[PDB]
């Protein structure tokens, strides 16, 4: 399982496609790389529906072919938000395996093992600085053969170092629904 | 001001 | 006991406005949305004061009516620095009237209910998820008639779960004064 | 280079 980031926007075109709302572009892999005015993070499409969390997203239109696509599905409580997929928008299929073995994936594409600690925990086999994490909440939580387990919320860390995760899980996106 | 896609990470 | 984000600026803004240090926008609210460029959390104008956390601030100076503001207040340890309010800003009037039941303003204008527990600490009823309060640093926490209590510091979680907050007593905003 | 203030938040 190999990831590779690829850069679609410049600081003109986030500006601008984000005043208007407008972004005729092409919709491309399962994992979009997202912007605000402030921050930076990612955002996964499970099943038709592009995810993220909401202390990035607030309650934000997504920008659209049609326009501002407002945001379908908000379980802000669980710090998700999502949108209705756009056109192409290659969706995820949720997990089937039970496999405890997940991985994380980061803004830069990086296949991170993590060990599927509970209902929403999860441990890091090598623990990094919490810097490697930034701008990856929305990323995705996978299984070993690739299915969407979970959606990247926050690293749990004590004294700079993250050793855990702490995601939704695929399964209560679809309770959402 | 809206959420805009700058980019994505494509999986395999 | 309600409260709405309202942007005043995109990055472009915040870009030019961090290079030449000056702000020609109206203040206007309590509650400010403030960025470097690096993280983005929440101001609060208490006093004459803008007050915020140390960790997402550091020595930098405020864009200003007149040019780049200088912390007048700066307590490395306690979390917490101010700039004098620049002329024409809104400010908060201080609580003491005992009660425990407090309100807390994030980025979104959630006012989420928290329990006094402690001198500086909180119960969160509802335990959100830490990734949640990402970003809402620096906030107020209000006492019911709409008073200030003191400044969101950070969050006390427990590998994951946020059951409860740690905050600037406004006491200790104000013996450094 | 400086804070700024991007938004605002008004209490009721
Ligand atoms: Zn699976
Ligand atoms: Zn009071």
């Amino acid at each position: 399982i190999t990831a590779y980031s690829q850069q679609t926007r410049g600081l003109l075109g986030c500006i601008i496609t984000s005043l208007t709302g407008r972004d005729k572009n092409q919709v491309e892999g399962e994992v979009q790389v997202v912007s605000t005015a402030t921050q930076s993070f990612l955002a996964t499409c499970v099943n038709g529906v592009c995810w993220t969390v909401y202390h990035g997203a607030g309650s934000k239109t997504l920008a659209g072919p049609k326009g501002p696509i407002t945001q379908m599905y908000t379980n802000v409580d669980q710090d998700l938000v999502g949108w209705q997929a756009p056109p192409g928008a290659r969706s995820l299929t949720p997990c089937t395996c039970g496999s405890s073995d997940l991985y994380l994936v980061t803004r830069h594409a990086d296949v991170i093992p993590v060990r599927r600690r509970g209902d929403s925990r999860g441990s890091l086999l090598s623990p990094r600085p919490v810097s490697y994490l930034k701008g990856s909440s929305g990323g995705p939580l996978l299984c070993p053969s690739g299915h969407a387990v979970g959606i990247f919320r926050a690293a749990v860390c004590t004294r700079g170092v993250a050793k855990a995760v702490d995601f939704v899980p695929v399964e209560s996106m679809e309770t959402t629904m | 001001g809206s959420v805009v896609i700058v980019g994505r990470i494509i999986l395999s």
